[PDB]
RNA sequence: GGACCUGGCGGUGCUUCAUAUCCCUCUAGAGGAGCCUGUUCUGUAAUCGAUAAACCCCGAUCAACCUCACCACCUCUUGCUCAGCCUAUAUACCGCCAUCUUCAGCAAACCCUGAUGAAGGCUACAAAGUAAGCGCAAGUACCCACGUAAAGACGUUAGGUCAAGGUGUAGCCCAUGAGGUGGCAAGAAAUGGGCUACAUUUUCUACCCCAGAAACGAUAGCCCUUAUGAAUAAGGGUCGAAGGUGGAUUUAG
């Protein structure tokens, strides 16, 4: 049932551990912990691969850097 | 009418392949072997035997049609063709015959059963009619070659065995006897194991009885087969069981253990105890509902 | 104006390899079939249809093919493929001695043309720690860490795992898994020895 | 060539869903969420309110897929009861008995 | 749709409607009659619009002692064609519609004078 | 008389790693007919046996799921019709099954199958510890 | 690939060749369907995606001389390479690449007449870098589809300045020329080219005949070709049995042949020619003038793929089993009634006079209704060679039953076919014997028979045989009306007719007798 | 009196199949279902598309040899592969015959994705089950 | 696809190929109504 | 106008019956109050259809926006459709069903009686009826052979359904088609089906049955929380009345 469709060649740690792609943000504030809620949700899917995940930490990056005009 | 032999040699031929193809010699080889082949070559959720597929001899497949009765020319071969039921009246006739001859010297057979012996219908007073001329033979005496020639029609009586089963003593470790037995009910389900010699206390799925029925007319349940019977504190019983319903629960224990305890009692005993009825699992079970009743039986308020 | 020849019925004898006639899966073909078994409701005085125009028959799942005698045939051939299991592991208690670690995986298989199904992913496991945590403090840190994933009746724990789509994914993080939790189970801290 | 105008509608709604499924999760996320600020929570209100119409899942319907029936229709098979009862009593489809219990 | 489209004989029978009320009772209707037609008996199953001349079933497979190929049938034989179809059919629709000469007896609508042929021929054999 | 002389046997390599072996191979088999399943599950022990394995068998209960739907089609409450959709189960076990025979056995029940039948897979295979540990 | 129910079963070569034909012309209409309208099977509904179920996409890109260039080899055409030409040359007067210059000679070789000459022509324009490659491919062009002086010329400017490239050389030189192939050979063995021997095979093809100055040297070249040892002697040993090819068949080199192919068979073989079809059909053209039965068992794991084209089948099975019943035949008549479904006027002719030869009178009628349920019908040689070998007999007396039934069909399809006027010269031909198995139980059907005969005549010999005996078999008047009409009507019933009368024909009445007594 | 896939009693002329004469509560208990496939067990899926899939068949096939067949389809799917068996008269030619089917097995082949095949028994003239 | 299905399906007609007993019906009656006008 | 055939009807006779159906009888309910949900009616620019038995939690196993078919306003004109139309016609129809049916008759094809009239065809210790086939029945399903389901023909109500879908006829085919904003869907009133209780067999508490207290009732309203959603539901605090077991009548077993 899974003959072909490899993911190429991805990893359960790849999937899961996203520490290292939340590298630009503290430990403690709230975009920290809605960026661990998002990555536990992440991980739970296994729908989704690397890629899409990636992607989606991107597009958050992305708006609360633009934006960044608060931090509060 | 070729055609019946044609059907024939083609299924002798179709036995000795499907004997060559599920691997047995074709010299022996049988109708169960027939049977239990093609069901595991052509199974079938088909619940009728009729629907569902058959490889049968033709003789017994197709039913028996009275041949050509008349010649290629002029007169038919029996003597009363010009009329219907020729083979009804000329049995008749023979009956008379016999009857008046024993006068001058001085199961039954079901209607459709006759129909199929022979090769004509009849009517349902025509077929009292010929009961009435046999028990009128058989009140008066008769020979051998009438007893036998009756007994031709004549089927068996097919007596059932009106009696409860016993089931076999057991014995298990340091020398103790004992008997189990199995209940049901609606929905529970139990098993009992009798001690004869034992007696006093009793369990149920590891408790005692007084403590797992706070109510009073389960215990009156369980109580009554070994009141009937008349022991009551020599015999202990344990037993498990799994159901919804308390009352439930009583019955099935109940059934349990009189299955259990007509064992050990005489087979007397365990005739009293079924004309007490109290030997047989109760059929009765909750009616289905129905898709436009509000219940299994009552129905929405005629509006009118 | 064309006319079709008789059937195959009287060409056929009765000595015949009737698996290499119906090798594979196939339709019944009464031309091809001798056998004149019918199959139908009986109409009075009458009977089932024959097995010519009998379409119920083709309806039905089909086994002609796949009899005892293919059936043997094909074992014994595919005997010179299979292999021995070995003699020494006759009993569970010596094969999860020799292998405590089971694992188990499954999927379905199921008519048409696509076969991938979500449930292929999901996998469990199993081991007994009578044996294998060697140790008291750990096996009472790991037994107070575990909520319901264990059962002492049987004395084994048991974890799934299905947060990854590919068998081999979810095989490995199971494995990592695994082996994080015996050494952090192997480790404590000042508030889990204050209690 | 669908069978009708409505069931177009609900083609079109359905493919509007799927390309802004994506965004519509994300930012009502961002809008549920409760730690994060007010003002950033209404920031993505007034997001979700300008985003176009016949984008939101609510919209669309399970609708039948022979005789666009959008009521009384079976979620596994997709189809209406009146298509399923015929299929079923000419014996079409596979599987299905009638309740004799 | 495709799928929402269906077979022949269910539509001429809800098309005609020999059924209901219009035939029960006898009150029928105002002598308007539609009367039935088989179209798939008329064309052979190989031509349309665009004419793909066909080696298996339109052209015969072999011609001269070689295979054919497909082929296309130009627009003017094509017209040609279509042109013999619809006089095809209409002598067909004319030789379907047409008078009905029951010799005169005593009267129009009247079954007087009118003879049956002889009786039908027995079982046993007996010719009237 | 037409016997071939040479048969055609396909090349087999035995790798240098170890096969796996699995300790229960259980197969559950939903289908309509439980003639169809007594046939499909005959066929399977019988080749077991044949290839000299362990085997077990029993009959899991029927289940069924009913429903009622509209006989009419514009205004018909207290009529319905229903339906319901059958499903048969029937279990087989095999225990102490290498995994090459679990392979190709399980290739030629595959091909093997009839149409109106699934089959679930449970494979239970043991194995050492890892290293880490 | 055939059908399983009677109907659709093809019962003949012909049909069945028809039949599959038709098959692979749907093949290609669907191919044509899905090429023209590819956005209708475009969704990848399989999980598993393939491109041979996907659509297929010949489709020029915009223009882009660049990307076009390399979508040429894509393609698989020659206007694209004409137009790509033209835009490199006239306006842009540069080269994308060198190789991709060779990949486009390549393909106008392989595509070619005027049509050739103009793109022989036409190449001369590309740029000067012109390598051994795009040399070598010319004369592979010119000499596979033109003529060989400009081969030979291209080779002589390349020489001024590969295995198949010279092959084509030695092609088109060859294609009496002693010092032409001896100076070939030498010098081609001289390069270090080491051929792949198809240069061989292709000599050999051009050797297909010659005498025994170039027979016998294949010999020697070809333990040569073991010494060196490369071939599989798979398709130049079949040319040199061809070339064999005669006046008086070589028993010696037959016998050698066959242990050389007995070796041959006991190992297992490879495909390495592209004309191993040839192989089969020649081959066994050869086994059927050496006539021998241990020899066709011989020549009987998957080497039954060269057999190929249902023509070359064709011609293997008839020969073998021409061979086979030309050889008891029970053992023959079993491989028959084992391949008869399978296999497919000539072989039932030898199976006749086999069966004759044998005078296994009982298989003959199994056959005749065999070939006239596949496909046995309008044609009436196979029809008058049975009759005639079955009625030549009367020794089975029970057989005369199976004599009228199988006469009844002969006849029955015989009349079958008025409008075709075939039907009328075969009773003239063959009715003789067909009415005297029809008088050998059942007589009043040969006795009108012969009337519709003879009222149709030529008369014979064992056709007054068959007149006496059927009316010395009781009914003067009855065998009167046919005798003497028949005497009436020719001179030889007469001269039968004088000793016919003695018995009791002459008493009944003397109109007849007169009428007799006049005509002689 | 209730109206679903069952025929009118006439006086006596009308030819009626075996399936057609029966009623559809005789589905399971005297005939059997016409295709055959897995979305109906418990725990599947792709049902919807396994129906609506095979209408499309039947209707195509009814109307790619039109006139010539007698009888309903049966469809059979094991696993990847289709099967499709049908009963047809013997009005067109072989040539016709043979070159449909392989047209409309290529068609389901592309269309599907999937392997096809198909099965075709030829009769006279259609097997009647009773005259109603 | 609907879409997809239905312009297979005329198409195919059009060559000539698939009978279609409803579209032959539904033009025959509008050549009758636009011949009636 | 006289006499007849068949059916219906009889507040028409005799006999046998009425299974939860006629009554006498048995139980529990509806018509009392509130609430939920339909219907009639009022008004609104604001769907449609059924609307005695055989409709009134009916199309709907669902209407906050599509569902939406109404309406106001604003746009498209070969318009996804080799166009389309929820436009009229269920008194053209198919398809699908209520009904007597908690029936047992319907019958092609033959013969006979009536002077060869419509029509009829029964006597078993037997006098002209024979019968294909359908249905009943039988068998199958659930737990049996009973029971329940299922089945339940011919026909009646021109019964319902052109709005599941298609189609005959007649129409719009710059529209009576198509698209996007908005609200539309309340009750001075009457009625129907269901829920709640009007009590102490009750109410609360732990347990589901050996106890202890009280001497009730909101699924309505106000406020709040949360559920999904871009924008009705469950829970919590307050409110603690009507209500005192039903007006002729009527329902189910
Ligand atoms: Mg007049
Ligand atoms: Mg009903
Ligand atoms: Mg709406
Ligand atoms: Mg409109
Ligand atoms: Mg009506
Ligand atoms: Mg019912
Ligand atoms: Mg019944
Ligand atoms: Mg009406
Ligand atoms: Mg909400």
């Amino acid at each position: 049932n899974e003959a072909g469709f490899d993911d190429d060649g991805s990893e359960f740690h790849e999937h899961i551990f996203l520490e290292k792609h939340l590298e630009s943000f503290p430990k403690q504030g709230p975009i920290r912990h809605f960026m661990e809620l998002v990555t536990c949700g992440l991980s739970k899917n296994p729908y989704l691969s690397v890629k899409q995940k990636v992607e989606h930490i991107e597009w958050f990056r992305n708006y609360f850097n633009e934006k960044k005009d608060i931090l509060k | 009418e070729d055609f019946i032999k044609k059907q024939i040699e083609e299924f002798n031929i179709g036995k000795r392949h499907l004997a060559n193809m599920m691997g047995e010699d074709p010299e022996t080889f049988t109708q169960e072997d027939i049977d239990r082949a093609i069901a595991y070559l052509f199974p079938s959720g088909l619940f009728e035997k009729r629907a569902r597929p058959v490889m049968k001899h033709p003789e017994q497949i197709f039913p028996r049609q009275r041949a050509i009765q008349w010649g290629e020319d002029g007169r038919p071969f029996h003597y009363l063709f010009y009329t219907g039921k020729q083979s009804y009246y000329s049995l008749m006739h023979d009956v008379y015959g016999m009857l008046l001859n024993l006068e001058k010297h001085q199961r039954w057979l079901i209607k459709e059963e006759l129909e199929e012996m022979l090769v004509e219908k009849l009517s349902d007073l025509d077929y009292m009619q010929f009961i009435r001329l046999l028990e009128k033979l058989l009140t008066s005496q008769c020979g051998a070659a009438e007893e036998e020639f009756v007994q031709r029609f004549r089927r068996s009586v097919t007596l059932e065995s009106k009696k409860q089963l016993i089931e076999p003593v057991q014995y298990d470790e340091q020398g103790m006897a004992f008997s189990k037995s199995e209940g049901k009910r609606k929905t529970a389900k139990a098993e009992a194991i009798v001690y004869k010699h034992g007696s006093g206390r009793i369990k149920v799925n590891g408790i005692d009885y007084q403590l797992y029925f706070p109510i009073t007319q389960d215990r009156e349940q369980l109580m009554f087969p070994f009141h009937f019977v008349d022991r009551l504190g020599k015999h202990d019983v344990t037993c498990t069981v799994s159901g919804g319903g308390r009352s439930a629960q009583a019955g099935a224990i109940r059934l349990a253990m009189a299955k259990a305890l007509c064992s050990f009692v005489t087979e007397d005993e365990v005739e009293w105890m079924r004309q007490a009825g109290l030997l047989t699992t109760d059929p009765r079970v909750r009616e289905r509902k129905k898709p436009g009743q509000e219940g299994a039986r009552r129905k929405f308020t005629w509006k009118k | 104006r064309r006319k079709a020849l008789p059937p195959r019925t009287e060409k056929m004898a009765v000595d015949q390899d009737w698996p290499s006639v119906y090798p594979v899966a196939a339709p019944f073909k009464p031309s091809a079939v001798p056998l004149p078994v019918r199959m139908g409701y009986p109409v009075k005085k009458g009977v089932p249809m024959a097995k010519e125009g009998n379409l119920e028959l083709l309806k039905i799942p089909n086994f002609l093919h796949l009899t005892p005698v293919a059936i043997k045939k094909h074992c014994e051939a595919l005997k010179d493929f299979c292999t021995e299991w070995p003699a020494a592991l006759d009993s569970d208690e010596k094969c999860e001695k020799h292998f405590p670690i089971e694992i188990d995986s499954t999927d379905y298989v199921s008519s048409g043309p696509s076969v991938r199904n979500p449930r292929a992913r999901v996998v469990v496991l199993r081991v007994k720690l009578s044996s294998l945590n060697l140790d008291d403090h750990a096996k009472k840190k790991l037994i107070k860490l575990v909520g319901e994933r264990y059962c002492k009746t049987t004395d084994v724990l048991t974890i799934k795992t299905d947060r990854c789509p590919l068998r081999r994914q979810n095989y490995d993080y199971a494995v990592y898994l695994l082996t994080v939790l015996y050494h952090e189970s192997w480790n404590t801290e000042e508030w889990e020895k204050s209690k | 060539h669908y069978v009708d105008w409505r069931m177009w509608r609900d083609v079109k709604r359905r493919k509007m869903a799927y390309e802004y499924a994506d965004e519509r999760l994300r930012i009502n996320s961002l809008r549920k969420n409760t730690i994060l600020p007010k003002i950033l929570q209404d920031v993505a209100d007034e997001e979700i309110a300008a985003l176009p119409r016949d984008s939101c899942p609510v919209r669309i319907r399970n609708r039948c897929v022979m005789t666009s029936r959008p009521r009384g229709v079976k979620r596994r098979w997709r189809l209406s009861r009146i298509v399923f009862r015929h299929l079923a009593d000419h014996g079409q489809l596979s599987g299905i008995q009638r309740a004799t219990w | 749709s495709f799928f929402t489209k269906l077979t022949a004989d269910e539509l001429w029978k809800g098309a005609l409607a020999e059924t209901g009320a219009g035939a029960k009772k006898g009150r029928g209707k105002r002598t308007k009659k539609k009367k039935r037609k088989d179209l798939n008996r008329g064309q052979i199953i190989g031509e349309g619009r665009y004419g793909f001349l066909w080696p298996g079933l339109n052209v015969p497979l072999m011609k001269n002692g070689a295979v054919q190929t497909i082929a296309q049938r130009s627009k003017e034989e094509q017209e040609k064609v279509e042109a013999d179809m619809i006089q095809q059919r209409e002598e067909w629709d004319r030789k379907k519609k047409m008078k009905v000469k029951r010799e005169r007896g005593w009267s129009g609508n009247s079954w007087g004078g009118i003879s049956l042929g002889p009786p039908d021929p027995g079982p046993c054999g007996e010719t009237y | 008389v037409d016997v071939p002389k040479d048969l055609t046997k396909p090349v087999v390599t035995i790798s240098d790693e170890p096969d796996i072996l699995y300790k229960r191979l259980s197969v559950l088999v939903k289908g309509h007919d439980k003639a169809v399943l007594d046939s499909y599950e005959y066929f399977a022990v019988l080749a077991a046996k044949e290839l000299g394995i362990s085997i077990k068998v029993h009959e899991p209960p029927r289940k069924i799921e009913r429903f009622t739907l509209l006989q009419s089609v514009h205004i018909y409450k207290k009529h319905r019709v229903q339906y319901e959709m059958r499903t048969l189960y029937r279990c087989l076990e095999l225990e102490h099954l290498t995994g090459s025979t679990a392979d190709v056995y399980l290739e030629y029940i595959q091909r093997n199958l009839p149409e109106g039948v699934a089959m679930e897979v449970t494979k239970t295979q043991l194995e050492q510890l890892p290293e880490h540990i | 690939v055939f059908q399983d129910d009677p109907y659709l079963m093809p019962a003949s070569s012909l049909e069945s060749r028809s039949f599959l034909l038709a098959k692979k012309s749907g093949e290609n209409v669907a191919k044509f369907i899905i090429n023209s309208y590819p956005k209708y099977f475009q969704k990848d509904i399989a999980e598993p995606h393939i491109p041979c179920l996907m659509p297929e996409y010949f489709e020029p890109q915009i223009k882009d001389i660049s990307e076009a260039a390399l979508k040429e080899r894509i393609e698989l055409r020659k206007v694209k390479a004409s137009v790509d030409m033209f835009d490199q040359l006239l306006q842009a007067g540069t080269t994308v690449s060198l190789e991709t210059t060779n990949s486009l000679l390549d393909l106008l070789c392989y595509y070619g007449t005027w049509r050739a000459k103009n793109n022989a022509e036409r190449i001369f324009s590309l740029m000067p870098e012109k390598n051994e490659h795009s040399y070598c491919t010319m004369i592979r062009g010119m000499v596979k589809h033109r003529a060989y002086e400009q081969a030979l010329n291209l080779y002589t400017e390349l020489l001024n300045n590969d295995v198949y490239t010279f092959n084509a050389l030695i092609e088109a030189t060859v294609c009496e020329k002693w010092s032409k192939i001896l100076e070939l050979l030498r010098h081609m063995v001289a390069q270090k080219v080491k051929p792949n021997l198809q240069t061989f095979n292709t000599i050999l093809k051009c050797l297909r005949r010659f005498h025994v100055f170039a027979r016998s040297p294949a010999l020697q070249v070809l333990r040569e070709m073991k010494a060196i040892g490369i071939e599989p002697s798979l398709a130049t040993y079949h040319h040199i049995i061809r070339l064999f090819d005669p006046g008086d068949p070589l028993k010696r080199s037959s016998f050698i042949i066959y242990d050389i192919m007995n070796e041959l068979m006991g190992k297992r073989f490879s495909p390495k020619d592209p004309d191993d079809d040839k192989f089969f059909q020649s081959a066994m053209s050869i086994c059927s003038s050496l006539r021998d039965l241990e020899l066709a068992y011989q020549v009987h794991g998957d080497n039954w793929k060269f057999i190929g084209p249902d023509q070359h089948r064709n011609f293997y099975y008839s020969k073998f089993f021409d061979l086979i019943c030309l050889m008891q035949i029970d053992v023959t008549l079993k491989w028959y009634e084992d391949l008869i479904p399978s296999a497919y006027s000539q072989t039932m002719i030898h199976l006749l006079q086999a069966l004759d030869v044998a005078n296994r009178l009982e298989v003959i009628p199994k056959i005749w209704k065999d070939s006239k349920e596949y496909g046995h019908t309008f044609r009436s040689d196979l029809r008058e060679e049975i009759l005639m070998l079955m009625a030549r007999d009367k020794h089975p007396p029970e057989l005369q039953v199976a004599f009228a039934d199988c006469a009844a069909d002969i006849k029955s399809a015989y009349e079958s076919q008025p409008i075709r006027q075939t039907a009328q010269d075969w009773p003239a031909t063959s009715l003789n014997c067909i009415a005297i198995l029809f008088l050998r139980g059942r007589t009043q059907e040969a006795w009108k028979m012969l009337g519709l005969f003879r009222k149709h005549k030529i008369p014979r010999s064992e056709l007054l045989n068959e007149l006496m005996d059927s009316a010395k078999v009781n009914s003067p008047s009855q065998a009167i009306e046919v005798v003497e009409l028949a005497s009436a009507f020719s001179l030889p019933i007469c001269e039968g007719l004088t000793q016919r009368v003695m018995s009791d024909f002459a008493i009944n009445q003397e109109q007849k007798e007169a009428l007799s007594n006049l005509t002689a | 009196k209730n109206r679903a896939a069952r025929v009118r009693v006439s006086k006596g002329d009308k030819p009626v199949t075996y399936e057609e004469a029966h009623a559809p509560h005789y589905i399971a208990h005297r005939k059997g279902w016409l295709s055959l496939h897995t979305g109906n067990l418990d725990g599947e899926d792709h049902a919807a598309e396994r129906t609506v899939e095979d209408v499309f068949l039947r209707k195509f096939m009814w109307g790619t040899f039109p006139g010539c067949l007698a009888d309903q389809l049966v469809l059979k799917r094991r696993g990847n592969q289709l099967e499709i068996c049908a009963v047809v008269l013997r009005q067109l030619s072989p040539h016709k015959y043979y070159f449909l089917v392989g047209y409309s097995e290529t068609l389901l082949s592309y269309f599907y994705k999937c392997p096809v095949r198909l099965h075709l028994q030829t009769v006279p003239s259609k097997v009647v089950y009773k005259y109603l | 696809n609907h879409h997809t299905y239905a312009e297979l399906m005329q198409t195919l007609r059009f060559l000539g190929l698939y009978r279609d007993e409803h579209q032959d019906f539904m033009d025959e009656q509008k050549r009758l109504k636009k011949l009636r006008g």
